[PDB]
RNA sequence: GUUUAUUAAAAACACAGCACUGUGCAAACACGAAAGUGGACGUAUACGGUGUGACGCCUGCCCGGUGCCGGAAGGUUAAUU
RNA sequence: AGGAGGUAAAAUUCU
RNA sequence: CUUGAGUCUCGUAGAGGGGGGUAGAAUUCCAGGUGUAGCGGUGAAAUGCGUAGAGAUCUGGAGGAAUACCGGUGGCGAAGGCGGCCCCCUGGACGAAGACUGACGCUCAGGUGCGAAAGCGUGGGGAGCAAACAGGAUUAGAUACCCUGGUAGUCCACGCCGUAAACGAUGUCGACUUGGAGGUUGUGCCCUUGAGGCGUGGCUUCCGGAGCUAACGCGUUAAGUCGACCGCCUGGGGAGUAC
């Protein structure tokens, strides 16, 4: 659900939210949850190595399963919960044996849907097996990169991958980053696509908004004076020059990829 | 080359210009020679006397591999559409079958609007 | 269409060359659009093969 | 309780999945009290051209009274199977029983 | 006609380049002529008689 | 237009018996009777214009003719709209 | 909303929103002779950079110059031999 | 004896 | 009161409308195989495409849009308009016997709703085509017609807009007046005695009498003969404009 809000205020004329009833009201499960301090973006050193960061909301983690390595046993959709540390939406789960856990809800399921995982464990939405062992075509989330390390591809909410070849010990996989990319193909995947794909329609609508989400004020480099930054200063509004980050390196088109070792997996890469 | 004898002539009459190549059975190619730039370029290709020695310069160069007949497959309207065939079982090779392949749709895509000369 | 015809001569055959397809449905399905005009073509190819 | 003619095909290389299918929509039908007049079955048989480049493929028939239901959930069963490859159901048009 | 699966005659309402023929040629009745292409059509849909003749 | 079967039940308690199919009483009740099932069709679908304008005449029939007895043999009206349901 | 603590509170900066661009994760990028660390216990509906600055109607022509993104046939060319 | 397909390019004006 | 009108019954044909499903041919593109200097395009050209290999050809894979043949002075809808196949929901028309109703009618200013294409909003989609835009020609000029490209849009969803030579340029209903060829869809009766013999309904195309008409033409589907009710015109412009 999407809705408007009226323009009661200016900064809620503009907001738009997105309404989750099925969302557990309420505190999420205790055992699978622990601290998440923040950081500012500044480093071990103390030095600001990301800017725009630190401020906004308090934030505990959910540790959900990226791996799904219990095999067999079946587990059921207990409930849907909000997450704070990602845009997608998680679902605890209750394994027959009694454990329980975290996992990235996809498209599909609801409460009291089942899931497994495993080298069989069916293939609807929610479960997980090694691509060796998933159709070709076959829409995906969650994706490994090497087998055990957990997901780390097509997380984000209402995100996918679709498998696309199979080419013989690898599995030629499409991210719509737009790249294909060959992969060992004992990595595992699980059957969907990811979270509230509603997540892009929101329009937060005002600044404060963005603030307690943790982001922080961007100031322009010709904002600047030209000790500050190359977009130099001005005496009204000025420019000449070759766009450029504040260490001098050009933006707008300056492809900065380095990485041999890997070039031997991309196939073709984003346009 | 490595001589088949059996082969086949894939022969294209756009109209505006027109040609012919040959391949194996199931398909492979081995030469073109074709009305354009080979006897003429402008209104004087695009004449049927143009795919009958569009067909000749093929000949003159498709031999080897064996080839001594051919299945000859034809996609065009159009001057060239008969007179290759007519110039080619002239040459020798036994003309073995004859197909359309012109394609036409169920149909499927817009075609191209606005031309009075 | 696939013409394979017997045995002995050379002639490409057929007075039945112009059989189901080409030459005709291939000027249709080629010059351009229409949608208005094959009503017109309708009522002059058939108010005109009437007698 | 309106009359149905089904014939689906399932590819070669899985023919002898053959009665394992039609008892459970004997199940599925006679559950829903509604006899089927005549039935055939007919596996090995050429196509008119291939599909999905293969040559040949098991086919069968019906002509099934049922309710305007199950064809709800079993026209369905025709969207898993990757196995099968093809189908049609059709009107009514009263009983059937001869042809072949 | 009364039935589709007579792929038995059908064969003999269709060209060899696999065409429908005009109710001009056949000279079939209009009510039944309808009832044959839904009929012809149907079964070419899975493969008893083919749309085209090359492939 | 609902079942051949169907209506057989409401011509009785309307009707004075059976296949007395014509009383006024019978094609209102016959009407509202498929104007009610009939809007779940048009819940799902909805952009069906055509089979509506089916649908108001039913109602424009019904009401037409609703009216009509309101002339004739008062409250034999009174006696059938809420034994049916409908004065809004 | 912010700002010249101590002569400037503004039309300046920020803003939500828009676009261009870079990044397949040992991400780009940043702090670090390094180890390591942030980015992020995030994974392209993400993250960084640059410009624009709610919204509405809109955003034309110009790639010669300077940049940036592609190229290969050559011409010219480093250490080296 | 039916159908088919291809045959004229641009070229203003006159109290 | 039952004959105008409606209801019930068993059926008929239909591209009537809405939803979901699936097939088949082609265009474009992605990856390869072979293959060599041309392809494409026009009046003629050139722009463009090709020596990283085009066009041609083969195999394989994407994706979008449209349904060749049936197809036809064919059907269907109130009009706009609707064409592959498949099931679900649903509208109307028509036929036949009999049953019920008993004038329940016709028309309709206001009012309501439907309404091609282009167009607008939000997003999604994008193979072809193609306003704009660009380049090639053409020309005295060429903001064109022609050629290489090409975005909006054309496709979907939901909400707008409400206009067309939206035309048959012919308002709706009913009744009444010679005919000929048909087309198409029913149904009653009579050796299935034919793909019938004899009738009787609804729609529909061409020709045509009387009559009408300024003439063209209309001519049982009227523009003939009548009657109910509505809408509209009062010289060209100004103007379907201003307020
Ligand atoms: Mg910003
Ligand atoms: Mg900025
Ligand atoms: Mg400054
Ligand atoms: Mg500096
Ligand atoms: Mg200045
Ligand atoms: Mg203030
Ligand atoms: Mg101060
Ligand atoms: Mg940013
Ligand atoms: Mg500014
Ligand atoms: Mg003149
Ligand atoms: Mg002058
Ligand atoms: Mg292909
Ligand atoms: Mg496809
Ligand atoms: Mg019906
Ligand atoms: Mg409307
Ligand atoms: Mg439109
Ligand atoms: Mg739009
Ligand atoms: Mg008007
Ligand atoms: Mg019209
Ligand atoms: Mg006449
Ligand atoms: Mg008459
Ligand atoms: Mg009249
Ligand atoms: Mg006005």
């Amino acid at each position: 659900a999407v809705v408007k809000c009226k323009p009661t205020s200016p900064g809620r004329r503009h907001v738009v939210k997105v309404v989750n009833p099925e969302l557990h009201k309420g505190k999420p499960f205790a055992p699978l949850l622990e601290k998440n301090s923040k950081s500012g973006g500044r480093n071990n050193n103390g030095r600001i190595t990301t800017r725009h960061i630190g401020g906004g909301h308090k934030q505990a983690y959910r540790i959900v399963d990226f791996k799904r390595n219990k095999d067999g046993i079946p587990a059921v959709v207990e409930r849907l919960e909000y997450d704070p540390n990602r845009s997608a939406n998680i679902a605890l789960v209750l394994y027959k044996d009694g454990e329980r856990r975290y996992i990235l809800a996809p498209k599909g399921l609801k409460a009291g849907d089942q899931i497994q995982s495993g080298v069989d464990a069916a293939i609807k939405p929610g479960n997980t097996l090694p691509m060796r062992n998933i159709p070709v075509g076959s829409t995906v989330h969650n994706v490994e990169m090497k087998p055990g390390k957990g997901g780390q591809l097509a997380r984000s909410a209402g995100t996918y991958v679709q498998i696309v070849a199979r080419d013989g010990a690898y599995v030629t996989l499409r991210l719509r980053s737009g790249e294909m990319r060959k992969v060992e193909a004992d990595c595992r995947a699980t059957l969907g696509e990811v979270g509230n794909a509603e997540h892009m329609l929101r329009v937060l609508g005002k600044a404060g908004a963005a603030r307690w989400r943790g982001v922080r004020p961007t100031v322009r480099g010709t904002a600047m004076n030209p000790v500050d930054h190359p977009h130099g200063g001005g005496e009204g509004r000025n420019f000449g020059k070759h766009p450029v980050t504040p260490w001098g390196v050009q933006t707008k088109g300056k492809k900065t990829r380095s990485n041999k070792r890997t070039d031997k997996f991309i196939v073709r890469r984003r346009s | 080359r490595k001589q088949v004898s059996d082969g086949v002539a894939h022969i294209h009459a756009s109209f505006n210009n027109t040609i012919v190549t040959i391949t194996d059975r199931q398909g492979n190619a081995l030469g073109w020679a074709t009305a354009g730039g080979s006897g003429f370029r402008g209104s004087r290709k695009s004449t049927p006397f143009a795919a009958q020695v569009a067909a000749e310069r093929c000949a003159d160069a498709v031999k080897e591999y064996g080839i001594k007949n051919l299945e000859v497959m034809v996609k065009g309207p159009g001057p060239g559409r008969e007179s290759t065939i007519r110039a080619l079982n002239a040459a020798g090779f036994r003309i073995t079958n004859i197909t359309d392949v012109t394609p036409i749709p169920h149909n499927g895509c817009r075609p191209p609007k606005k031309r009075r000369v | 269409i696939k013409v394979r015809e017997n045995e002995p001569f050379d002639v490409a055959l057929r007075r039945f060359k112009r059989s189901c397809e080409k030459a005709g449905v291939l000027a249709e399905v080629r010059r351009r659009e229409f949608y208005e005009k094959p009503t017109t073509e309708r009522k002059r190819a058939k108010a005109s093969a009437v007698k | 309780m309106r009359h149905y003619e089904i014939v689906f095909m399932v590819h070669p290389d899985q023919s002898e999945q053959v009665p394992g299918m039609i008892e459970r929509y004997t199940a599925a039908i006679t559950g829903a009290e509604g006899k089927i007049h005549r039935l055939e079955d007919w596996g090995r048989r050429q196509l008119a051209y291939p599909i999905n480049k293969l040559h040949k493929a098991h086919y069968v028939l019906m002509n099934v009274e049922a309710p305007q239901e199950v064809i709800d959930e079993l026209e369905t069963t025709f969207r898993f199977n990757d196995a099968v490859i093809r189908s049609m159901v059709m009107r009514t048009k009263h009983a059937v029983t001869e042809a072949s | 006609e009364i039935d589709y699966k007579d792929i038995a005659t059908l064969k003999n309402y269709i060209t060899e380049s696999g065409k429908i023929v005009p109710s001009r040629i056949t000279g079939t009745r209009a009510k039944y002529q309808r009832q044959l292409a839904r009929a012809i059509k149907r079964a070419r849909y899975l493969s008893l008689l083919p749309y085209t003749d090359r492939h | 237009s609902l079942s051949t079967e169907a209506t057989a039940k409401i011509v009785s308690e309307f009707g004075r018996d059976a296949n007395d199919t014509g009383s006024t009483e019978v094609q209102v009740a016959l009407l509202t009777a498929q104007i009610n099932h009939l809007q779940g069709h048009f819940a799902e679908h909805k952009k069906d214009h055509h089979s509506r304008r089916g649908l108001l005449r039913m109602v424009s029939q019904r009401r037409k003719l609703l009216d009509y007895l309101k002339r004739k043999d008062v409250a034999r009206y009174t006696r059938l709209i809420e034994r049916l349901g409908l004065r809004r």
